[PDB]
Parts: structure tokens; C-alpha cells; sequence
């Protein structure tokens, strides 16, 4: 079946920079629209970056400003990602997903329908403390 | 939070009323008149518990202070004699942990605020900083008294009124005077603040302390305790090791009971002396009449009773027993389908 | 269960007129609302008209004062607006939805149409 | 204490006739105001009385 | 003041379920509650009490009782950018029916299947959550709805939110009855040279 | 003969607000009217001198000083359909209270909003009347009642 | 501001037995009147039983004597009504009513619960 | 509750003011095998009223 | 509908030790309460204890105080009775029993169970 599994993530100093990928399989790359998301703990699921399917938007999250890289690779099927001026706000989870299939529900008709593609997430923590 | 470091116990001491503690107890003007009000007040000449938050001593036993946990009753006269405003505001509730709810009270240096939450409160909080060489010198470190702050049901802020203080030397400077009163859901604080000149005690004389605020919380409050803003030592030239110091201040503590006083309402609105019904003889006198003079002669108070010690009963022998052993003790029984049946009447069961 | 289903839309010379009509098909009346909508593209819907069963609570957008026409057939179970002198401003997307507009509690879009096409242009669509 | 009196419930949730008229249906303020109206037409002939 | 609420007629949908809407400002309260969300236009049905379906039983669900008011609009202008607006999620598989006002933000796999997958992702091993596909050109039925359902309860505690309230006045010599904030009375209306403090 | 009535246990409320109902049957009146009216039961409450409501207020109400009895029983036997009988209709706005003993058969439009709406069209601009959805399925305490005061 | 909960009904065989149970929420009482009233399918409602809060001159219908007892508790607010020999017409809705019965005025239904149905079948419900 | 013997020996109304006290007796009853004194209705035409 | 099953009777020396356990099984539970009972042979019951779920209205004969000691498993749905320093008058057959003790109301002993043995004696059983 599809997957995305997702990797990169470990604890960083505030202000630094690091970088996760996913890397997707079980469809073709131009298929879908493919992104990421974060998860506060204590927060619903938001969208940070995203790329268009061939490219063309690429749109972001202002939330995270300017502070991205978002770079898909389609001879390894597989989308990058990085954070600078890292802050503690960005601590979270962040999730990988493929767009292109969305529920089609006709007034009082069928809610069962084809679903879009999620990824494993990863956890990053930012800190201005050290690590044992 | 932290737990402070070595805190050396003293017995508690007491001091006298006096007449302070007298509050408006409507927001209604009267011009001129003596008015009769039965309302918690507190008794004249009463007790009233002084505690201290003086760290400076002799070198022989210093770090003295006190924040204990004193239940609420009816109510409370708080009083504060401090040319520093280390007291910054207090925490009110039943079962102070995380259960029930609980009411904070705490004043930033510009912006009193209040709030009502499930907060989780800390065994011995105080208001973080306040020394230097860090956030300024006073600090309001309101994750210092608790760390949890879950399912808010109420919040406000205003004016502060701490910050009242004029002069920082000679003892103390100025008293300040609130009252405390949670009545149907409904926590009134009243305050008025005085100039004051001796020490060690209340100033003899009259202050009408009036109404702060009248806040809609609806909390049960059954005890409390006094939020002390601390001087953090790790950085200080004094003793910077590890824990903590203070100035020199002290408060009074003392429980409202319902009483019925005479207040003087001036020309103005305003109140000017007040008599105590229960103090003493003459006392009642005075409300019995309604003045502040009386005359010579004889006059009819009240009314004096014995009061029952205890309560009697006495019926008669009790003798006309039922026969019950002829039905739990007889020799045979009947058969579940034939029972036999037994008519009991007059006697005593 | 339940289906509206649209037709009349086109172009028109501006200054023409038009007749949208939809008909419903699996509500148990009681109270049937049956609105017309517009979505300008850029911008979301917009009040064109409404009517009840019998209840004559119409509404008319405020700019569109005399230029609609709202009407129904219980019968045939079908709403009608006719449009009289259609300015180039009312080219829009136009829709109608059912509900219900109890007059003690409120009004809810249950249902929503497929939908037709309003041009006013010199070129037709 | 023929003007006090005026302050007096006699029984009734009010002494303020305004308080009980504009805060009950007319039949339940009636009996209320019944009870006033009692009380100090008794406060009044004590005073003429005396 | 509800009144720049319910005479406003760009609500798509605006129905109280146990108070009247044109009689919102007399009516009052002691806490309200204010939810709010976004779904789709077909979808605004299940926003109600009793109704079943994908929200009504895994979302949001409203008791059967609810004394509430639910609004709800279109915002085709806001959300759908260009070419999608995914921001936003809903729930398609949850173990058991959510109680009413009952929040649940775990992102657990659904499982369907024989086998715990624990982390993995397959056959009846779904994601709980999936994303809206708003785009501008979709139909109405699809299209972004702003709803929001406003709770009122009347607990003990002393009312505290209440409606607007009129005024007029007739000063002098004028036998008024008259009603200062719950101080009514019968008189003539004088200006005083008292000397009231503040408070 | 008022006794007759009283007596039958067919009534679910039988009120007297100025005369017991047992001497009834020894008292002559003057001038004796009866009213006659459908209302739910939720609502048979408000049919009583002081009541506040819908009926109380825009449809029916009595004076203060009524002398008179009230009788109500449930009519889901004659005045409900299983396709619903939408032909019992009571007043649901109205500008102001009624005076007592006073009917009002007007059906013009009632303004609810701040639209300025004479005539059928406009906005928050409703029929004054409402019709009572008496399904026979309906809980009694929505079914009818037949009223006679 | 009142609320009337009605339990324990179901169906039972002829000749059976059982209790409904209805509580009450919401009056200042001093006269409180609770009742329950039979509906049978095509007919309208019929006085099963009533009382009072301790009063005591229950009522009890012509043909409904001996089978049926009334019981109240104040303390929790509540009224049963105990079922015996459950003869087939007593087949219908039982509805728990509440008002105030006075010596000297009569007698209001102010309020109805929800209900509950009681079958008197051979194959239960 | 119903069974042999609360329909056909004993049976107490649902409304039963009483009390019901009820102890072991075997040391007075079943001495050997041959104290079978007691006897219990197992058939009857109609349950019995209480 | 319900079924006492007991286990872990057997002898042991005067002064030692010895554990029944009972395991209940039918009950709509709500306010349970288990009672451990006695025979030595040649008279009626007497208690030996008694419990309620959650209510720990716990029960000690007057000569069982110390001998005696007893707890309960809600998740297990069993009751467990220990006793040290078994003096030889405590050989006797233990049963396991349960019923309802309502505390406004009294208790009651719905059904009994199979029942063990405990001896103590110098030579075992």
C-alpha cells in the first residue's frame, strides 16, 4: 500500500537549523500534492508547507515566515524539508501527507470515499538547553 | 516552586483591635444619621494575630517570615504595616491543590489582577524575584505560585492598589486595612488606606474602610493564605548562596463575626465613629438608646435567662412486653403452605 | 434522499431577462424554503431571493429591488425567478438550496442544487 | 418610630412597595402588600392612641 | 448585543433550537459558549441535534436537548486559496460515537482489521483524519461554511451576561415612574445638591 | 347543572378561581358565558389570571379579578391526523400584551428585525399566526386540548 | 424550569405485574398533584390514578379498582404506580401529569412527561 | 419476584409493610434422616392472592 | 442464573493458617455483600464475617476477632477469607454466601454456596 515514512527529527538549539524528509512510495509523484503538517501536544494538526505536485505553488505557512526550504526529489520519490532561526514555538510533531483524493458526499448521499495519503511523523524539539 | 531553605518558628503574638475594622456596609447615602446595622464585623478590642516577615536579625537567628495557611470563616481583616509592598495579593479556596477551584489575587506593580482557576498551587509559593540584577527589582512570577492554571471560570483586572505607599523609611509609613467577605457567591473586598506614625500596633482611632470591588466569582472559599513577594538570593551582595531574603514588614490578621453596631453617617455620607452593642454594659446602653451620650439614670438593656443544662425524658416502665418469644422461640413451626398466623395488639413491641 | 435540480441559466444581451427555475425532490414539506443564491467568482454567496410554501416570506437582495421575480408550483413541487433587464453586474453563478424557515426558531440551507450559469455580456457566453 | 416602622417587613419579602409591585404578578403581591398595608395601619393607631 | 447578529441576512444558516432568534437581547444568561468551525455546505445538517452522520457522530455533536443557537456562512472567499485550501481535517473512523461536547484530538490509526498495526499504515489500518480538498471552482456542497453554535446555560452562579438595555428621561417637574437600574420608584425628579460619595 | 360535570373525571383540569366548584350547583348567575378554544398542554398552564406566555400574552388572557371556572381536556381522539391537522392556528408576535377578555383576528405582517417590510416581501418579517403541528405520534404534552373558561 | 422522568414500563403476559415510576424536578410543591393518565391508540387520555403530596383522597377509575396502587416519596421526589393483573386492554401509553389539586378551587394538569408503554400481550412487546 | 413457593404457599403484596426475618434451623429441624415434618404446596389451579 | 463456587479448603495443625476464597458469578452486583459462614457439625449457621462491595460494612465474630481476616476482588469478582492460628475449635464446614445489604433497608441472603471444610487437627483430615 502507499506509505511515507518520515525521518529527521531529534531535539536542536533554538537559533540553529536542521532538516527532515519522507520519503513516499506506491504512487507516482505527479499524482498528488504532497506537504507536511506540525502537531503542538496540546494542539490540532496545522499546516506548515506544502509542495504542488508538479511545483507550481509551493505555498507556505506565514506562521513559520521565510524560515523554510521545501525541495522534492522525483527520481527518489521523496520531499525535503528544513527550519532555521530555530525557536521553541516550532517544538511539535510534523507529519507528511499526499493530496489528490478527497471525499465526494452528495447532499444526504454516500460520506464513505476515497482519502488522501498521511505519513508516520516526526518529533523536533527546540530548546536552548543541553542533552545529556 | 521551590522550597525555601530553613525557616526558624516563632510563637505567635496578638494585639488589640482597637476600633478599626469598621467598613461601609451598603452603598447607600445617608446624611446625618445614626443607622443600626447587624453585619460580620470585627469585635472590638479583640485578638487579631501579627505575624512577621522580617528577615533581618542579629546574626543569631535570621530568615524570619511567615505565609501559614489560616482558615476563612466568615470573614477576614487583613492589615498591613510595610514601607516595602512585599505583600502583593493572597489565594482563596477550599482545598488548595487542584480539585475544587481557587481565587488568585495578585498585584503586578501597575495592574492589579484576579483570577479564578483549578490552578495547582505550590506548598510554599511566593512571587519569584524580587531583587535586582534580574527582572528589575520587583518581579511577579505568577508560575511561582502555581504551575498549573487549567479550566479558567473568571478574570479581571484593574487599578492597582498596593502601590498606595509614600515614603520608604521610618518604620512604617502607611497602614493599609482590607476586609474580606464572600456572601451569596458574591467576594467583596473592601480597603482604605491611612498614614500612619507608631509601630508595633494599630493606630488608635476611626477609618471607614470602603468598597474595592464586588466580584461574581461563586467559590466557597474556606481558608487562604498571604502572598509574599521574596528577594531571590543567588546574586546579592548579602548571604548569596542559594535561597532567599527579605525587608521589614509585618500584617494583621483577624475573623469577622455577625454583630450590631451604630455608625455615624455625617452631613456627608460619610462614617465617623461607631459604637460595638455587645462590647460591654455601657455599650448596650448607648444602642438601646441610640446615642452616644447618656444621660444619668437607670435604664433597661436587655434581658437575662438560665439556660437549660440538659434535656430529660421520662416515660413509664415499660412493661407490657410483646410476646415475641411465643413466635422466634415455640418448639414447632408450620408448614410453609399451611403458616401459621399470630394476631399481636397492645403491648409494646 | 434528496435532490434539487436546476435549469434556464445562459447569456444574455445586458438588459435582457431569464427565468431560472429548480425543482426539489425528497423533502417532506411542513415548511420548505426554497432560496436562490449567487456567487460572484472571488467572493462568496450572496442572498438572491427565497420564498416559502405558502408562507410568503420572500427576501430581495437590496440592490436587486424589482429586477427579480420570485414565484413557485407546489404541484410540480418547483420554484421560478424570473429576471427582468439583467445588468452586467448580475453575471453569477447561481444556485438553490432548501431548508426550512420556522418562524419561532430560525432558518437552516439544508440542501444544496448543481447549479447554473447567468452571463450578461455583449458576446453572449 | 412612627416614621421607622416605614423599614419594617411586617412578614411580607420587602418593606419597599415599589420592590414587591415590580418584581410579582399582581395576585401573589397582593397578599404582600396586604401584610404592609396591615402592619402599618397598625404602627399608625398605636401612634394616635398614644 | 446579538441584534448585529440576526438581522444581517449573509448567513446562509441561523436556527436556535430553545430560544427565539429575533428575542435573543431580552433573554439572558450566565455563561455562553462560543464554538466554532469549518465545514462543508451539505455537511451543515449534521450541526444539529438528533440527526446522524460523519460529524454528528465523530466531530461535533450537539445533546438532544440543546438550548443553543447555531450560524453558519459561506467563506468560499477566505479559505479555498487557488488550488486548495488543506489547512483543515475531519474525522472519518473512531472507534465508539463521541458524547456531546466531547473533544478528541488523538491521531491513533483506526484499525479495521485482525491485527493491532501499531504505527503501521494499510489495508483497514487508516489514518484518523482526513483533509478538506477546498478549491474555489468546487460546488457549493464542498465549499468552506464558517459555523459557529452559541451555548447558553443558566447556572447558580450570579447571571452575568445580559442584553442591551433602553433609556430616556423626563427631569423636572414631571410625575414619573421611573426605573434606575433595578431602583423603581414614583415621584417628581429634582436636580440635588447632595453630595454622594463615589461609590 | 354544574355537578355533572365536575363529577365525570373526563376533564384533565377543571379550575374554579372565585367560587368552589361544589357550590356551584346552588348559586344564580347573572350573565354566564363560555369560551371555547384549542391549546397544547404545555400551555393549558397559562390559561389562569396572572400567567405570563404566549397565550397569555397575545392569544387569551384573563383578568385579575376572574370569577369563573376553567375546564381542559385532551382532544387527540378529534383534533389530531396522521397527516397532521394544520388547522388549529394561535398568535405567535404581537406588538404588546392583550387586555384582558380582548381577541385580536388581524393577520397582518409582524416586523421582527429592523427591516422596514410593509407589504409580503422583506427580511425577519413574519406571518403573526402559527399553526400547531398536532401529529397524533406527538407527545401529550404536545397534543390538544380543548379549553372551555 | 420542571422536568417529569418516566421509567419502568415495557410488556409483560396477562395475569403479570409491574411498576412505573415517575419523578419529579422543579416545584415549590406545597400542593403538588401527580398523576397518571391512560392512552389508548385511537381513543383519547383516561384518568388512571392520582395524589398528592400526603393527602390522600387518591382517585382510582371505575374499572380500574383493585389492580392498580398508587405510592409516593418525597424525600426523593417521586410517585410509582404498582401494576397487577394485567388484564389486555391495559395495553397502552401511561403518561405521568403534575399539578395542584385544591379543596376549595379544583384541580390543573400543569405538566406532562415523557411517558412510557406497557403491552399486555401473549409474545410480549 | 414469582417461583413455587411465593405463588402457591406464601405470597406477599408489592407493597408489603412487614419485615421478613428468617434464620437456619437445623439444629432444631433435620436431626436424621427421618424428620420430614414440613411440607410444601408444589401444584395448584391458580397463584395464590397475597 | 448465579453459581457461589468455593475453593481452598483442606486440614492443617492447630495454630497454622488457611485461606477460602469464593467467586460470585450472576449478579447485577450495584450493592453486594458477601458472607462467610460456619457449621461445626451438630448445629445451625453462625457468622463468621461479612462484607459489601465498596461499603466495607465488614463483620467479625465476637470470637473470630484477630483469627479471621477477609478482603474481596471487584475485578475478580471474588472474596478471599484468611485466617492464622487456627485453634481446634474453628474445624467446621465454611460456606460462601450472598445477597443484598442495603443499608436503609436490611440485609438479605439471596443464595448460598457449595461449601468447603476445615480441619484442624493434629493427624490432617
Amino acid at each position: 500500500a502507499v506509505q511515507l515514512v518520515d525521518s529527521g527529527g531529534g531535539s536542536v538549539q533554538a537559533g540553529g537549523s536542521l532538516r527532515l524528509s519522507c520519503a513516499a512510495s506506491g504512487y507516482t509523484y505527479s499524482i498528488c500534492t504532497m506537504g507536511w503538517y506540525r502537531q503542538a501536544p496540546g494542539e490540532g494538526l496545522e499546516w506548515v508547507s506544502g509542495i504542488n505536485a508538479d511545483g507550481s505553488n509551493t505555498h507556505y505557512t506565514d506562521s513559520v515566515k521565510g524560515r523554510f526550504t521545501i525541495s522534492r526529489d522525483n527520481a527518489k520519490k521523496t520531499l525535503y524539508l528544513q527550519m532555521n532561526s530555530l525557536k521553541p514555538e516550532d517544538t511539535a510533531i510534523y507529519y507528511c501527507a499526499a493530496h489528490g483524493t478527497y471525499d465526494k458526499y452528495a447532499p444526504c448521499g454516500g460520506f464513505a470515499g476515497t482519502y488522501t495519503y498521511w505519513g508516520q511523523g516526526t518529533q523536533v524539539t527546540v530548546s536552548s538547553s543541553g542533552q545529556a | 516552586c521551590v522550597n525555601l531553605t530553613t525557616r526558624t518558628q516563632l510563637p505567635p503574638a496578638y494585639t488589640n483591635s482597637f476600633t478599626r475594622g469598621v467598613y461601609y456596609p451598603d452603598k447607600v447615602f445617608r446624611s446625618s444619621v445614626l443607622h443600626s446595622t447587624q453585619d460580620l464585623f470585627l469585635p472590638f478590642f479583640s485578638n487579631v494575630t501579627w505575624f512577621h516577615a522580617i528577615h533581618v536579625s542579629g546574626t543569631n537567628g535570621t530568615k524570619r517570615f511567615d505565609n501559614p495557611v489560616l482558615p476563612f470563616n466568615d470573614g477576614v481583616y487583613f492589615a498591613s504595616t510595610e514601607k516595602s509592598n512585599i505583600i502583593r495579593g493572597w489565594i482563596f479556596g477550599t482545598t488548595l491543590d487542584s480539585k475544587t477551584q481557587s481565587l488568585l489575587i495578585v498585584n503586578n506593580a501597575t495592574n492589579v489582577v484576579i483570577k479564578v482557576c483549578e490552578f495547582q498551587f505550590c506548598n510554599d509559593p511566593f512571587l519569584g524575584v524580587y531583587y535586582h540584577k534580574n527582572n528589575k527589582s520587583w518581579m511577579e512570577s505568577e508560575f511561582r505560585v502555581y504551575s498549573s492554571a487549567n479550566n479558567c471560570t473568571f478574570e479581571y483586572v484593574s487599578q492597582p492598589f498596593l502601590m498606595d505607599l509614600e515614603g520608604k523609611q521610618g518604620n512604617f509609613k502607611n497602614l493599609r486595612e482590607f476586609v474580606f467577605k464572600n456572601i451569596d457567591g458574591y467576594f467583596k473586598i473592601y480597603s482604605k488606606h491611612t498614614p500612619i506614625n507608631l509601630v508595633r500596633d494599630l493606630p488608635q482611632g476611626f477609618s471607614a474602610l470602603e468598597p474595592l470591588v464586588d466580584l461574581p466569582i461563586g467559590i466557597n472559599i474556606t481558608r487562604f493564605q498571604t502572598l509574599l513577594a521574596l528577594h531571590r538570593s543567588y546574586l546579592t551582595p548579602g548571604d548569596s548562596s542559594s535561597g532567599w531574603t527579605a525587608g521589614a514588614a509585618a500584617y494583621y490578621v483577624g475573623y469577622l463575626q455577625p454583630r450590631t453596631f451604630l455608625l455615624k453617617y455625617n452631613e456627608n455620607g460619610t462614617i465617623t465613629d461607631a459604637v460595638d452593642c455587645a462590647l460591654d454594659p455601657l455599650s448596650e446602653t448607648k444602642c438601646t438608646l441610640k446615642s452616644f451620650t447618656v444621660e444619668k439614670g437607670i435604664y433597661q438593656t436587655s434581658n437575662f435567662r438560665v439556660q437549660p443544662t440538659e434535656s430529660i425524658v421520662r416515660f413509664p416502665n415499660i412493661t407490657n412486653l410483646c410476646p415475641f418469644g411465643e413466635v422466634f422461640n415455640a418448639t414447632r413451626f408450620a408448614s410453609v403452605y399451611a403458616w401459621n398466623r399470630k394476631r399481636i395488639s397492645n403491648c409494646v413491641a | 434522499q434528496v435532490q434539487l435540480v436546476e435549469s434556464g441559466g445562459g447569456s444574455v444581451q445586458p438588459g435582457g431577462s431569464l427565468r431560472l427555475s429548480c425543482v426539489v425532490s425528497g423533502y417532506t414539506s411542513s415548511s420548505r424554503y426554497m432560496g436562490w443564491f449567487r456567487q460572484v467568482p472571488g467572493k462568496g454567496l450572496e442572498w438572491v431571493s427565497g420564498i416559502k410554501r405558502d408562507g410568503t416570506n420572500t427576501y430581495y437582495a437590496d440592490s436587486v429591488k424589482g429586477r427579480f421575480t420570485i414565484s413557485q408550483d407546489n404541484a410540480k413541487n418547483t420554484v421560478y425567478l424570473q429576471m427582468n433587464s439583467l445588468k452586467p453586474e448580475d453575471t453569477a453563478m447561481y444556485y438553490c438550496a432548501a431548508g426550512s424557515w420556522y418562524n419561532q426558531w430560525g432558518y437552516s440551507m439544508d440542501y444544496w442544487g448543481k447549479g447554473t450559469q447567468v452571463t450578461v455580456s455583449s458576446s453572449g457566453q | 418610630t412612627l416614621v421607622k416602622q416605614l423599614s419594617s417587613n411586617f412578614g411580607a419579602i420587602s418593606s419597599v412597595l415599589n420592590d414587591i409591585l415590580s418584581r410579582l404578578d399582581p395576585p401573589e403581591a397582593e397578599v404582600q402588600i396586604d401584610r404592609l398595608i396591615t402592619g402599618r395601619l397598625q404602627s399608625l393607631q398605636t401612634y394616635v392612641t398614644q | 448585543d446579538y441584534s448585529v447578529l440576526y438581522n444581517s441576512a449573509s448567513f446562509s444558516t441561523f436556527k436556535c433550537y430553545g430560544v427565539s432568534p429575533t428575542k435573543l437581547n431580552d433573554l439572558c444568561f450566565t455563561n455562553v459558549y462560543a464554538d466554532s468551525f469549518v465545514i462543508r455546505g451539505d455537511e451543515v445538517r449534521q450541526i444539529a441535534p438528533g440527526q446522524t452522520g460523519k460529524i454528528a457522530d465523530y466531530n461535533y455533536k450537539l445533546p438532544d436537548d440543546f438550548t443553543g443557537c447555531v450560524i453558519a456562512w459561506n467563506s468560499n472567499n477566505l479559505d479555498s486559496k487557488v488550488g486548495g485550501n488543506y489547512n483543515y481535517l475531519y474525522r472519518l473512523f473512531r472507534k465508539s460515537n463521541l458524547k456531546p461536547f466531547e473533544r478528541d484530538i488523538s491521531t491513533e490509526i483506526y484499525q479495521a482489521g485482525s491485527t493491532p498495526c501499531n504505527g503501521v499504515e494499510g489495508f483497514n489500518c487508516y489514518f484518523p483524519l482526513q483533509s478538506y480538498g477546498f478549491q474555489p471552482t468546487n460546488g457549493v456542497g464542498y465549499q468552506p461554511y464558517r459555523v459557529v453554535v452559541l451555548s447558553f446555560e443558566l447556572l447558580h452562579a450570579p447571571a452575568t451576561v445580559c442584553g442591551p438595555k433602553k433609556s430616556t428621561n423626563l427631569v423636572k417637574n414631571k410625575c414619573v415612574n421611573f426605573n434606575f437600574n433595578g431602583l423603581t420608584g414614583t415621584g417628581v425628579l429634582t436636580e440635588s445638591n447632595k453630595k454622594f460619595l463615589p461609590f
